[PDB]
């Protein structure tokens, strides 16, 4: 019984940043619109496919 | 280009299928046909390229360099049959389809539109040419030959290569068409210097320059008549031709890193000529005028003049024809007498009065009798060379001389005098040496008449 979790009815307020943490940097920008075929395929060298 | 592909890559399942009495037939015919297609090559324009496809393309100096290939295929097939007699039929397949390969991987060279297309080409010739050197060598002193060739070959190459491969990282494209249109100059830093080195070399290194040369004599000797036919009539002439395609993106830098080559192989001329007129074996002897004739067209590719560049194109493809000839004589006196001492064997007019007349015949075209194709070529690049400097003329004529002097030598070493009497095995000439020595005079004789043709595109 003194075991089980309670609820607790608290006036102060829930940290809004209890870690403190610092600002979360921008990600890459997520992909991108439709795939293409390559502008002249494998333009490896002298291959021309 | 396929055209001429196709059909030599055609040759190796015929010749793989064709019946043990009939592989040298089928060969000879339809190279002789291959030949006869590569001719309409020829027809180039006045201005622009004959760009066949974005991967081949030929120009009026690589047209008469892949007729020549084509057409020098069956007269090694035909030099070939002798030797190659006793062999098993597996055997004599392989070794037709080793000639196959090089005439494919040298037409490929010549129409390579990339630079490290050609590259690779150009070192896969080193397969063949070493597989015919080792294996089907006669004396003991093949298997170093080879080993000579290859490495020169390779320790020349392998900076070209990693200089190619800068050049497509900073330029962006190493096809010849963009390469001269987006041409830009070179400065004189020691970088490069050291690219112009590495795009030179190794071509300095596939025609003999003084110095470099110490390969050919081994080689030529060592190898196979076949074998010696196209090391001394197309792969030498990959080196010029590389180099005159390379040039264009090494100016002018070439200006002041010309010196030490040009003064390298215009005394190197003389030596070589010099070491002719005293040579004990008749393949060196060849050898050494091939070396000679070579300076030349370094000579003239250094200069980067327009009359420099025709003799040089007229040059390598009279020289081609001329050291093949040689080669073809000097192996049939050899299979009769077993013997490369050019002292060994005298008075061969007396036994052998129609092979004299073709040895004759080619000797006159080694020393450039006028109005020899070969002579062209030598006035040009004379010519341009007295533009370049007066002074060039001493050394120029000086190697004229000595020219005529060892080839008339030879001729009269072998092809007079009293007869050996001791050799009794001297069988009147066949059919096949006669036509072979035909096949290699009458296109020449018959290409002084229309020389537009063979002056390269600078014409």
């Amino acid at each position: 019984e003194l075991s089980k979790v309670t609820k607790v009815k608290t006036d102060r307020p829930l940290p809004e940043n209890p870690y403190h943490s610092r600002a979360r940097p921008e990600p890459n920008p997520e992909a991108e619109g439709d795939l293409k075929p390559a502008k002249h395929g494998s333009r490896l060298f002298f291959w021309t496919m | 280009m396929l055209k001429i592909i196709i059909p030599t890559t055609m040759l190796l399942p015929m010749t793989w299928m064709s019946k043990h009495n009939m592989i040298w037939i089928n060969a000879t015919v339809h190279s002789l046909l291959i030949s006869l297609i590569s001719l309409s090559l020829l027809n180039q324009l006045g201005e622009n390229s004959l760009n066949f496809s974005l991967t081949f393309f030929s120009d009026s100096l690589s047209a008469p360099l892949l007729v020549l290939t084509t057409w020098l295929l069956p007269l090694m097939l035909m030099a070939s049959q002798s030797h190659l007699s006793k062999e098993t039929t597996t055997r004599k397949k392989l070794y037709i389809t080793m000639l196959i390969l090089l005439q494919l991987f040298l037409i490929m060279t010549f129409t390579a539109t990339e630079l490290i297309l050609f590259y690779i080409l150009f070192e896969a010739t080193l397969v063949p040419t070493l597989i015919i050197i080792t294996r089907w060598g006669n004396q003991t002193e093949r298997l170093n030959a080879g080993l000579y060739f290859l490495f020169y070959t390779l320790a020349g190459s392998l900076p070209l290569l990693v200089a190619l491969v800068y050049i497509q990282n900073t330029t962006g494209s190493l096809n010849f068409l963009i390469i001269h249109y987006w041409s830009h100059p070179l400065s004189n830093s020691w970088s490069n210097i050291f690219m112009w080195l590495a795009c030179i070399m190794a071509f300095m290194v596939k025609m003999p320059l003084y110095g470099l040369h110490l390969w050919l004599p081994k080689a030529h000797v060592e190898a196979p008549i076949a074998g010696s036919m196209v090391l001394a009539a197309v792969l030498l002439k990959l080196g010029g031709y590389g180099m005159m395609r390379i040039t264009t993106i090494l100016n002018p830098l070439t200006n002041y890193m010309a010196y030490p080559f040009l003064m390298l192989s215009m005394w190197g001329m003389i030596m070589t000529s010099s070491i002719c007129l005293r040579q004990t074996d008749l393949k060196s002897l060849i050898a050494y005028s091939s070396v000679s004739h070579m300076a030349l067209v370094i000579v003239a590719i250094m200069i980067q003049t327009p009359w420099s560049f025709m003799g040089a194109t007229a040059l390598m493809i009279a020289h081609g024809l001329t050291s093949s000839m040689l080669f073809c004589l000097a192996n049939t006196n050899y299979e009769r007498v077993h013997s490369r001492t050019m002292i060994l064997a005298r008075g061969l007019q007396t036994l052998l009065p129609l092979m004299a007349t073709w040895w004759l015949m080619a000797s006159l075209t080694n020393l450039a009798l006028p109005p020899s194709i070969n002579l062209i070529g030598e006035l040009f690049i004379i010519t341009a060379s007295f533009s370049w400097s007066n002074i060039t003329i001493i050394l120029m004529g000086m190697n004229m001389m000595i020219t005529a002097l060892y080839s008339l030598y030879m001729l009269i070493t072998t092809q007079r005098g009293k007869y050996t009497h001791h050799i009794n095995n001297i069988k009147a000439s066949f059919t096949r040496e006669n036509a072979l020595m035909a096949l290699h005079i009458l296109p020449l004789l018959l290409l002084t008449l229309n020389p537009k043709m063979i002056l390269g595109p600078l014409y």
